[PDB]
């Protein structure tokens, strides 16, 4: 159905519009939802204005990181001291949040933003963008957030794996690439069954560059065994 | 059904099998059988084959060996279940025990089936049984 | 390595190298199995068995290691086969006895009597020379009673020092003490070793009647648990094993019994001894046997059945029953998989007749012939049943082509329901679905169906699911016994009473799915189908035939002249119409309707009379003299029922049939066939009497 | 190819025929000595048959070389190993491989 | 008819009467042993056991009935089979002259009193509000429960039900309640003519009536006694976010069931003796 | 059915449209009343 709405002077029988009220935090989520796009849209505006000509020409900066950091802890795990009623309340409150913002493709949102952000390595006055680091960080750790509970969110998100595993050799911000891919690997066998055999050579080879890290011997483990199953191949 | 039987049924089909997948040829049909003391004629060969494509399949040939068993079995069950009664030799019921056997177990159902058996029967009272054989079985 | 104890970024990167040498080898991956044997150092293992100055960490891992690679396979297996109590029938399984020479004590339940199958494993050696399919073989070997004595050693060690409670124990936490001790005992103890000399010794340990009375972390005691549900699934085992070692001294006194009383009532020559032949006279063996076990519920043979069922009735239950509350009084339990592990035994131990109700409908009898056949069957279906979990296709059709071949999947057909392989098998299909795989699977199942009666039933009972996939069944050579559907059409053919069962909402998805082809080819296998579900015997019902011929008034979907336009222009639209009309002559019957008006039967005919409106006609005189054989029979089912003697010899050839006496070669086909289908018309004469001797002749 | 440096003999000339069983205690590891495998180490007299041709080429050399309880280094190319791929698993592709094999009786 | 026929021929054809080789009458004694022996009485035990358990730290019936209140809280969208609940619900529920009747009031009111100490009411309570429509055997063990510990209409618990349904504001259950009697059954039209066809050619019906004769006295034993703030509770259901008026929904249930008595007059309208199984089902 | 307006990534989300099923209780489902005033904004709906 895409019945298409048009005023009328008299319309049909069937114009009967009910009614039906929100809840709170469902209000709180969309008012948030407002508030995120229309400040990553200005961010992104102002990589581009910065990114192919030089000039001030301004893009919002501290504000930014200020709200990462709030949506940062705005998708916090519910803790080990809670009761258990009380954590599942609060965890059935974060799958919601997490699904809300799921249908509205904030991910490839922050993925392109992460896309126009991943080029130099400190464009801009560097005294501006000279928390870069921490920018990628907490964009990646807020990556790592928006996962970890939604088999279906994570595995909609397991097409962009190849990007990612692509990425994984930056030598720069790659533990939160590494972490990300680590939620995600946990809860779908439908990412599983995508990866491919370069990847894991890319693997290897990320662990044959970065020391010895057991990060990456948990992602071979979890890559080896499904949530039940094993897959012979890899 | 017994066991060696189908022990024996399944060594012969198998000895004149060389792959193992069920597929033995058309022809060896009448070898097999003959290995298996079965000779029919022909035209009665080309109809089983017909029955079953050029690889005779195992349980099928299974059921067809079980017709033209129990066949023979049918006709020396219906010798034996009534050498049960009429000890004399003549195969002849008298029509008061069929009212007796007639509620046997199995079926025992109500006085329908055995007013269905008594109003055709022919009673001369000793019945001859083969009556009864081609009213049952259509 | 035991200097590392305190390095601790190399200890953790170190424990998780472990960790994933043990995840790798995950159920039965043996050709990785022997690159960890030359990796794993095999008697380092069996030196971190024993330093007790290694960190509990590397403890744990090294006996994950050791159970991961040599154990687990045949543990699983076992695992699988825990409960299905199959049985010989030797005096080696009649020599049992139940009891422990008429005292009043239970058995102490290590009794090495063992006669049931409890399928058996092999080994491969490592060695690294050319291939002899060793990365495929059994497992890779070890050793067993270096183990079995070493392990024991160190469980009277452990019981006897941690007792005492040293603040010392190895790996800091007494659970980095017993916890991968006790499970690599655990494994063991599955897999047929510790036998009956050092069964007295463990359980000296642990009944004395201690192990048991100690005090305990949380997954010590969850280990234990694991432990002592395996004892009494072994009670379980001596239970069963001594209930068919009785009844195979007890049926042979019925059987000499009721043939002695046969004999009897035969000899004598004195109506009244007709309810005796009526009680010899069961449908099977099953009610002959229903009487003579229900007559000794309210013959001096019944006395020992008497005595019997209070002979097994059945302190290990009591003790159990103790210390489970005990556990759950002084120690209040987090970790609900605890919880759920302490109540089960806690019910199991008062439902030892609710699982001995459980366990029989499992338990069977085998001649001693068999019994290879039975171990070999048993091996390939452990082996699929552990390909479940996962070139795979290449096993599972090496494996259900070993099942294909064995005399007791035919000697006893009662024994594959019983073991639920079906299920297993549709499972499988599941998981495929979301290859040819399928189409062996679907083979498989209706070369399934037919052997016995009842097998069809349980096969009936995943219909609802089956039809659902019915699109992967199109256009292939490989579709009949390929298509789930043909699964489907498996499920019905012989049963009166099943085609009965089924209901109308899967004649609603048949539908939907048919009124889709409104174009194929594909549309003849739902026609097939439903053939088979109307009419069953030779004698269709009327119940299914209704709501058919109702839903093709819903959508049937010039008709008749353009089966009479295409023939010259491959087969498809041919024979989808012969299917229709051969679907639409299996309904309204004569001995409801000709016998006596029955209301909605003249009106179902009417709509009968409504379609092809005889039409049909043209087809039975066009097809005669040319697709030939086939079609001109569905024509002729379809008159045969719906639809005087100067129409029947309007009608008119049998010519062609005789004028091909030698020259043929599908003619070759309509030869017999024929001789069947123009019979149904015994209910320019002297021209066809002339035909008829003439094939007459043909045949003389 | 091989190069057979006879650590301790048995007797120098008993070298065996074919279609006899040859049972030997070898702990070969790699030419960066790295051990990989040690009949001696699951206590199992490892037997192959010359003839029959299992074991490897180098090794089968060697076979015929040793005699009643001699042992041996049997240094092989790694053309005469697994190949230039290696085993799948344990060998790496091209490793040239130093045994030490001790044969000690025939059937 | 047909059919019948060529099983009167079977029952001629059953004369292997002990040939029988030696093993398959082994299997077939097994079979019917365990079908007509073994279902006996042990089941003096359940009052042995709920004594057992409150003998005190918590007790481990209250670790019980508190793991089940964990577990029904979890979200699964869809319930388990868990034959664990499956048997502690029937354990559970099978505990339980005017001086005569004085002493057993006094007794059904302390077997009560040892489960709804233990917050034994909101176990089931949530259970019930965690299957959407569903009506397994999970449902069935609930509500035996449930009305065994209702049976003489304990205020205290009615009472319990409605601080619990006040405070833990949740429309679920009653959706959950509506989802249930909207199916439930129906007598029949045409399954008995099929059953009956099929009866004698061959040699349930109501197979979820039992099921509905528990959810009637459930619902029945919440208004025990006329609590009539729990009363006007169902009707009209402030608290919550959307009413359920379950009471026209039970009017409907009975409209459902009116309607095919009605059909099933009609049809023995004509021919006035009625069979065996026209009278056990009716 | 509830009203709706186009998903993600499109217009820029101008065109108005109607959807039944299971975006109703979703984010673009939603709506804000507002009224003349000022004062008393919050008060009831008549």
């Amino acid at each position: 159905i895409q019945r298409k709405a048009i005023m009328h002077h008299e319309g049909h029988m069937d114009d009967g519009l009910n009614l039906s009220r929100s809840q709170h935090e469902e209000s709180r989520t969309a008012r948030v939802i407002r508030s995120t796009v229309f400040l990553f849209n200005r961010f992104i505006r102002g990589l581009d204005a910065l990114s192919k000509k030089a000039k001030t020409v301004d893009l919002p900066i501290e504000s930014v990181s200020l709200s990462l950091q709030d949506l940062i802890g705005y998708f916090h795990p519910p803790d080990e001291h809670l009761e258990h009623e009380d954590k599942q309340n609060r965890l059935r409150a974060l799958k919601n949040r997490q699904n809300l913002f799921q249908e509205e493709g904030m991910i490839n949102l922050v993925l392109e933003c992460i896309d126009r952000l991943h080029v130099y390595s400190s464009v801009a006055g560097r005294e501006a963008g000279e928390s870069w680091k921490s920018i990628l960080n907490s964009l990646y750790e807020l990556l790592a957030a928006l996962i970890r509970g939604n088999r279906k969110n994570c595995a909609q998100f397991s097409g962009s794996l190849d990007w990612l595993i692509s990425r994984l050799e930056r030598l720069e911000a790659s533990s939160g690439i590494l972490e990300v891919l680590h939620c995600v690997l946990v809860e779908s066998p439908e990412a599983l069954n995508i990866i491919k055999e370069g990847h894991i050579k890319s693997i290897i080879s990320l662990l044959d560059k970065h020391g010895r890290n057991h990060k990456v011997l948990d992602v071979l483990c979890s890559l080896c065994v499904c949530h039940g199953v094993a897959v012979r191949s890899n | 059904l017994t066991e060696e039987q189908i022990a024996e049924f399944k060594e012969a089909f198998s000895l004149f099998d060389k792959d193992g997948d069920g597929t033995i040829t058309t022809k060896a049909l009448g070898t097999v059988m003959r290995s298996l003391g079965q000779n029919p004629t022909e035209a009665e060969l080309q109809d089983m084959i017909n029955e079953v494509n050029g690889t005779i399949d195992f349980p099928a040939f299974l059921t067809m060996m079980a017709r033209k068993m129990k066949d023979t079995d049918s006709e020396e069950e219906i010798r034996e279940a009534f050498r049960v009664f009429d000890k004399d030799g003549n195969g002849y019921i008298s029509a008061a025990a069929l009212r007796h056997v007639m509620t046997n177990l199995g079926e025992k159902l109500t006085d329908e089936e055995v007013d269905e058996m008594i109003r055709e029967a022919d009673i001369d009272g000793q019945v001859n049984y083969e009556a009864f054989v081609q009213m049952m079985t259509a | 390595i035991l200097e590392l104890t305190e390095q601790e970024e190399l200890l953790k990167f170190h424990y998780h190298t472990l960790r994933l040498y043990s995840a790798v080898c995950a159920l039965g991956n043996h050709r990785v199995a022997h690159a960890l044997c030359s990796h794993v150092d095999e008697p380092q293992l069996l030196y971190a068995i024993e330093n007790k100055y290694m960190p509990g960490l590397l403890r744990a891992g090294y006996y994950d290691l050791l159970i991961d690679i040599h154990l687990s396979s045949y543990a699983t297996a076992r695992l699988m086969m825990n409960n299905e109590f199959i049985v010989p029938m030797t005096e080696e399984t009649k020599s049992i006895t139940l009891f422990p020479d008429e005292n009043k004590k239970h058995g102490l339940p290590g009794i090495g009597l063992s006669t049931s199958l409890r399928p058996r494993m092999q080994f491969s050696s490592p060695s690294f020379v050319s291939i002899n399919n060793e990365c495929y073989q059994y497992s890779p070997e070890f050793p067993l009673d270096i183990l079995k004595a070493k392990t024991i050693q160190m469980l009277t060690e452990a019981v006897q020092e941690g007792s005492l409670h040293a603040r010392d124990p190895v790996g800091g936490t007494t659970e980095f003490l017993f916890v991968p001790l006790i499970k690599l005992f655990y494994t063991l103890l599955i897999m047929g070793i510790f036998h009956n000399e050092d069964l007295k010794h463990i359980l000296q340990l642990i009944e004395p009647s201690g192990l048991l009375q100690m005090k305990l972390p949380e997954p010590v005691k969850l280990q234990m648990c694991l432990l002592l549900q395996y004892l009494c699934d072994c009670q379980v085992r001596h239970r069963i094993e001594a209930i068919v070692a009785f009844s195979d001294d007890f049926v042979a006194k019925l059987q000499d019994n009721q043939r002695f009383r046969y004999n009897e009532v035969m000899q004598a020559l004195n109506e009244c001894p007709c309810p005796e032949e009526i009680r010899d006279q069961l449908l099977d063996f099953h009610e002959d046997l229903m009487t003579h076990c229900g007559i000794e519920l309210d013959l001096t043979i019944r006395g020992r059945l008497l005595s019997l069922v209070e002979k097994v009735t059945y302190t290990l239950q009591q003790l159990i029953s103790e210390t489970m509350v005990r556990w759950a009084q002084e120690s209040v339990i987090e970790d609900p998989e605890l919880v759920r592990a302490m109540f089960v035994l806690l019910h199991r131990q008062y439902d030892g007749i609710g699982g001995l109700v459980r366990a029989l409908p499992k338990t069977y009898t085998i001649n001693g012939v068999s019994v290879e056949d039975t171990i070999n069957l048993l091996a390939s279906l452990g082996q699929i049943r552990s390909l479940l979990s996962v070139e795979e296709e290449k096993l599972m059709i090496r494996g259900l082509g070993d099942i294909m071949n064995n005399k007791v999947f035919y000697q006893h057909p009662n024994l594959m329901r019983a073991l639920g392989m079906h299920e297993t098998v549709m499972e499988v299909m599941v998981n495929v679905l979301g290859p040819k795989m399928v189409a062996n699977c679907c083979r498989f199942l209706c070369y399934f169906c037919r052997i016995s009666r009842q097998n069809q039933k349980a096969m009936f009972d995943h219909l609802s699911y089956l039809l659902e996939n019915s699109s992967v069944g199109l256009a292939s050579p490989a579709m009949r016994g390929s298509t789930p559907l043909d699964v489907a059409a498996a499920s019905v053919m012989d049963n009166n009473e099943l085609a009965l069962a089924l209901r109308e909402p899967d004649l609603e998805k048949v539908v939907r799915y048919l009124a889709g082809c409104g174009l194929p080819v594909e549309g003849e296998r739902y026609l097939d189908f439903l053939r088979f579900a109307v009419f069953c015997n030779g004698e269709s019902v009327e119940e299914n035939a209704n709501v058919v011929v109702r839903l093709l008034i819903r959508r049937p979907e010039g008709l008749l002249a353009a089966m009479e336009e295409a023939i010259k222009i491959g087969n498809a639209i041919m024979t989808f119409y012969a299917a229709l009309i051969d679907l639409l002559g299996r309904c309204a019957p004569e001995m409801h309707l000709i016998h006596a008006a029955k209301g909605e039967a003249i009106r179902i005919r009417s709509i009968l009379r409504s379609l092809i409106p005889l039409g049909d006609l043209v087809g039975v005189i066009s097809i005669a003299f040319q697709f030939c054989p086939d079609h001109k029979a569905a024509m002729v089912l379809f008159l045969d029922r719906v639809y005087v003697q100067d129409f029947l010899l309007h009608l008119l050839g049998f010519l062609p049939d005789l004028r091909a006496a030698a020259s043929l070669t599908d003619m070759a086909l309509a030869l017999n066939r024929y001789l069947c289908t123009a019979v149904l018309p015994l209910l320019a004469g002297t021209e066809h009497h002339a035909s008829l001797i003439d094939s007459l002749l043909h045949t003389v | 190819g091989v190069e057979i440096e006879t650590i301790s003999p048995g007797d120098g000339r008993t070298f065996p025929k074919k279609g006899q069983t040859c049972v030997v205690h070898y702990t070969g590891m790699l030419q960066n000595g790295k051990k990989f495998d040690s009949s001696r180490d699951r206590n199992k007299p490892f037997k192959f048959r010359i003839g029959k041709q299992e074991v490897i080429k180098g090794f089968e050399e060697g076979a015929a070389q040793m005699s009643l309880g001699q042992r041996a280094k049997l240094t092989c190319t790694p053309d005469v190993a697994y190949g230039a791929t290696g085993h799948p698993g344990v060998i790496p592709p091209n490793a040239t491989l130093i045994f030490d094999v001790e044969l000690l009786n025939l059937e | 008819s047909k059919q019948r026929k060529r099983a009167v021929v079977a029952c001629f054809r059953m004369a292997p009467l002990y040939n029988l080789p030696r093993h398959r009458a082994v299997n077939l004694f097994l079979q019917g042993y365990e079908k007509s022996w073994i279902e006996t009485e042990e089941h003096y035990f359940e009052d042995k056991l709920i004594e057992d358990l409150a003998k005190p730290r918590v007790d481990p019936l209250h670790q019980l009935i508190l793991l089940f209140s964990r577990t029904a809280l979890t979200e699964k969208c869809k319930l388990e089979e868990d034959f664990l609940y499956m048997a502690y619900a029937d354990i559970m529920a099978k505990s339980c002259s005017f001086e005569e009747k004085e002493m057993e009031k006094q007794k059904l009111l302390y077997q009560q009193a040892r489960l709804h100490d233990r917050g034994a009411a909101e176990m089931v309570l949530q259970t019930i509000s965690a299957s959407k429509g569903e009506t397994g055997p999970m449902v069935a063990a609930t509500l035996k429960l449930g009305i065994a510990i209702l049976n003489g209409g304990n205020s205290t618990v009615q009472q319990k039900m409605l601080e619990y349904l006040k405070e833990k504001k949740d429309v679920g259950f009653f959706q959950s309640l509506a989802g249930l009697m909207q199916s439930c059954s129906v007598l029949d039209l045409n399954a008995f003519e099929r059953q009956n066809k099929a009866e004698g050619l061959g040699m349930k019906v109501l197979q979820d009536d039992e099921f509905t004769c528990d959810l009637f006295r459930f619902l029945q034993l919440l208004c025990e006694g006329h609590n009539s703030d729990f009363q006007n509770y169902l009707r009209t259901q402030t608290g919550n976010n959307t009413t359920v008026n379950i009471i026209i929904s039970t009017v409907d249930y009975l409209l459902r069931v009116q309607e095919s008595i009605s059909d099933f007059y009609w049809y023995y309208s004509g021919k006035d003796v009625i069979d065996e199984q026209g009278q056990r089902n009716f | 059915e509830c009203l709706t307006v186009p998903s993600g990534e499109h217009e820029q989300r101008r065109t108005v449209h109607y959807e039944g099923g299971a975006v109703s209780v979703h984010a673009r489902s939603l709506w804000r009343l507002e009224t003349l005033r000022v004062a008393w904004s919050g008060s009831h709906i008549r």
